[PDB]
């Protein structure tokens, strides 16, 4: 719907509305 | 990392769903 940068509250925005209110976890490998 | 092309450059929404769990 945009095909742009997906980072912070942006990549988060999606993740939140994308995931499905089931929490998530980006990179931060331990 | 998982949020590669996303947090760095362009990305895809379906990719965001993958992170979910």
């Amino acid at each position: 719907f945009v095909n742009q940068h997906l980072c912070x509250s942006d990549l988060v925005e999606a993740l939140y509305l994308v995931c499905g209110e089931r929490g998530f976890f980006y990179t931060k490998p331990t | 990392g998982i949020v590669e092309q996303c947090c760095t450059s362009i990305c895809s929404l379906y990719q965001l769903e993958n992170y979910c769990n």
